[PDB]
RNA sequence: GAAUACCAGGUUGAUAGGUUAGAAGUGUAAGUAUAGCAAUAUAUUAAGCUGACUAAUACUAAUUACCCGUAUCUUUGGCCA
RNA sequence: UUAAAGCGGUACGCGAGCUGGGUUCAGAACGUCGUGAGACAGUUUGGUCCCUAUCUGCCACAAGCGUUGGAUAUUUGAGAG
RNA sequence: GGACGCUGUCUCAACGUGGAGCUCGGUGAAAUUGAAGUAUCGGUGAAGAUGCCGAUUACUUGUGGUUAGACGGAAAGACCC
RNA sequence: UUUGAUGGAGGUAUCAGAAGUGAGAAUGCAGGUAUGAGUAACGAAAAAAUGGGUGAGAUUCCCAUUCGCCGAAAACCUAAGGUUUCCUGGGUAAAGGUCGUCUUCCCAGGGUUAGUCGGCCCCUAAGGCAAAGCUGAAAAGUGUAGUCGAUGGGAAACGGGUU
RNA sequence: CUCUAGUCUGUUUAAAAAGGCAGGGAUGAGCUGUGAAUAGGAGUGAAAGGCUAAACAAACUCGGAGAUAGCUGGUUCUCCC
RNA sequence: UGAAAUAGAACUGAAACCGUAGACUUACAAGCAGUCAAAGCCGUAAUUUAUUGCGGUGAUGGCGUGCCUUUUGCAUAAUGA
RNA sequence: UGGUCAAAGUAAUAAGAGUCUAUGGUGAAUGCCUAGGAGCUUUAAGGCGAAGAAGGUCGUGGUAAGCUGCGAAAAGCUUGGG
């Protein structure tokens, strides 16, 4: 059964990455939160996939 | 009431007391070739335990003994406690997840110098 | 199709001790060596068996 | 109730069950000696001791029929010459079954089959 | 006959297997020969082959084998002494 | 047709035995009522029947043990179907 | 809804085949679980008794089957309020 | 509160004060271990068998001979994805639904060579951003000139051999 | 290559929606790869109260929030009157 | 070696759980597993020594519907472990 | 009186299970301790960055896996004081 996570790259780096955050308020936000929780990751651009 | 100077003890062995228990019933009290002969017999992993167990205590018995030969030792007591168990992940239908424990056993067997 | 109670330690050892009970196998020394082998089966330890030669034991 | 007597079906479907008596009769035959659980070595003697009195006579009609069930040429020919021609008197009971104990692993009853007389070399 | 148990037998034995033979199924094999361009037919041929059964036959396998296993004692009656 | 085609109880016997036709979901249509949303033991069609048996109970086969010396056979019979 | 043909759908079941089930060896769960040296019938009772009264039956302990019960397990009933 | 075993380093009378001050249950929480139970399964009705070698240890490793299965594939070559899983050597705590000398397991070492391939690049589809202009409490929303955006369009290579 | 009437297995399954048999479409209201656009009182819907990351009569995450409950459950050592 | 190796990848190491050995009891019996009586066996102290106590097991007799929560009222087959 | 026999009581078995006594295994509760925390007081400091911040990637070790430090001059360098 076709399901849930077709895993696509563009798709991926486009919707999520570290540009697509920084591009608006809210990704911004988002940012600063994971920054502040310490998070060792904070996009889905530190899985170095293109 | 050990002559621990007599004895074998194996720690963390392979398999389920439960398992291990038939298979010392029948050997204990038994002479000491009885009992061999009895565990290279019975096709059985209890058995190929005891048999390297009782091995090294007939041999740890002559070791300090040395007038002590194959035919005058009779197992005198035998004893498989439960040891540490692991647990590892079984999965089934509908996401459901089981854990599935493996046990050991630990043996202790003594040999005396028949009657 | 499930225990209504849980049964006590004495069924629970009745029943173990019945059934993991394991029978020895019959001896019967053997005729070259000595060796108390399993009746009718051929030594695992000379390899002969009623004085006839079957197995070549390795290590 | 059980029917169908003469066969211990060795646990397998009919094709299955022939293909594995013709291979474990080739390789008795090619070795001379071999060890194998005790039921199907029963069968494999069975039918080893049919095709040597079958073989007892050598003609053309006699081989052709062997070859119905012994597909490796060179067996054919050594059961066709080197074989039956030292059982030629003896009256049955070519081979002997004896057994071995209960292997390691799965408690199988192991046995070994052999010839009571040694072919010709 | 589920593992059981019972029963039969264990070299002093036909218990099983093999083998021989028969009750029987298939219904005329292979090879060769004749006739036909060939297909095919006929003779060899109640053939060949298969024989879950039955009757024999120690040829082969059940070993020069291992564990369990008998009037306790008291009182009374009868017989014997 | 048969000599005769009885009346009741047992969760209107019996779904951890089976069947889902009906009853009693979400579809749709018809009749009627309500302004309408909808309602109607009015009608028609479609519409998952889960669970490896612990104990008791029952159908069968064994292990251990007793039956007062210990065993091997033949049987009287309570009782039961 | 009816007709023709065809059939193990049925009277009526039997046999055979394949995967499980059965025994042994290795590995090894689950839900449930106050425990248990837990018999039945007639009665009583939070009004359907394994636990009470009376009575009856029953050497001790397993395994393979089948669910009659333990108002079985699963889902703080979806129906009613 | 007294005597022992175990234990090897801090407790505590009297009086007075203060509480996270006393668990048997909440389909309580956390952890360990019974129970069912050595019972159901051990994952498709494509099928394995013999001999030999390695090894302490082989029905399950390796090699050889037969048999069986797929064969508009269960074959081969490239994407989408995975990111060392690839090769050599060594080893079996765990893990592999069993065993294991074996593995996509572990450890160490080694391994990916481009003018012609695919990108990068020069172009644009849908689309996104977008000075200016215009419109809105803010944050922005619309939107022109432009600029980005391939599954598209554009220069160049084939055969054979080697580890 | 795409779909699922009917039936069966499965339903503490291999699969949190398959598989074994079969059926419809099969040059078109066609299937499908690769990008992009529409986000929650809104979107989308060849229209069933469907779908929108396995759950939709108003998605999910965080915060208000320890929301409010005439409802249910629980509430721990002792003695005397 | 160390004060210690039932200090050897870990201090003190209980309960739940799994065992071994010894003593006693049990295979004619219907036990909320307890209490009140009680023969025999075993351990032990006194009394000159086999009858009284501290003890552990216990044939047999009498009595006895687990607990919690909730209800006019529960062993209840109401609820919860 | 001994033996045989008849009769009435009784001892001698536990495949297994139940209860004590002596012993262990499994398990990590209790006791004890702290390598890390929590709640505040008294001072000081309350910004950083286009002279490129905060926060990260990559890389730097005789040899490192991670962390930290550091920035191809890369777990450091120069000057001054201690
Ligand atoms: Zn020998």
């Amino acid at each position: 059964m076709k399901r849930t996570y077709q895993p696509s790259r563009v798709k991926r780096n486009r919707k999520f990455g570290f540009r697509a955050r920084m591009k608006t308020k809210g990704g911004r936000l988002i940012l600063s939160r994971r920054r502040a929780k310490g998070r060792m990751k904070l996009t889905v651009s530190d899985e170095k996939k293109k | 009431l050990v002559n621990r100077r007599y004895t074998a003890k194996g720690k963390n062995l392979p398999s389920s007391p439960k398992k291990v228990r038939p298979i010392a019933d029948n050997i204990r009290g038994e002479s000491y070739i009885k009992a061999i002969a009895v565990l290279c017999s019975m096709p059985n992993k209890g058995a190929k335990l005891l048999e390297k167990v009782v091995k090294s205590a007939a041999s740890n018995a002559m070791y300090h003994n040395k007038n002590l030969s194959e035919d005058m030792i009779f197992v005198k007591t035998v004893m498989v406690d439960d040891g540490r168990r692991r647990k590892k992940i079984w999965p089934r239908a509908r996401g459901r997840a089981d854990r599935l424990v493996n046990r050991n056993c630990h043996i202790f067997v003594e040999v005396d110098e028949k009657k | 199709a499930v225990p209504k109670f849980k049964p006590s330690k004495s069924r629970s050892r009745t029943r173990r001790s019945i059934n993991m009970r394991k029978k020895i196998p019959q001896f019967q020394e053997c005729s070259n060596c000595g060796n108390l082998g399993v009746r009718h089966r051929i030594c695992l330890k000379c390899g002969y068996y009623r004085n006839n030669q079957y197995l070549e034991i390795g290590l | 109730m059980k029917t169908k007597l003469g066969f211990n079906r060795l646990s397998r479907k009919s094709s299955h069950r022939r293909a594995l008596l013709k291979n474990m009769v080739i390789s008795f035959f090619k070795h001379e000696k071999i060890s194998s659980t005790k039921t199907k070595l029963f069968e494999v003697k069975r039918f080893a001791e049919r095709l040597i009195t079958r073989a007892k006579v050598d003609t053309v009609h006699n081989r052709r029929e062997l070859s119905k069930f012994i597909h490796d040429k060179h067996i054919l020919n050594k059961l066709f010459t080197k074989i039956s021609p030292v059982f030629r008197q003896r009256s049955g009971g070519y081979t002997r079954m004896i057994k071995l104990g209960k292997r390691y692993g799965d408690a199988a009853e192991m046995a070994i089959l052999e010839l009571v007389e040694k072919p010709l070399k």
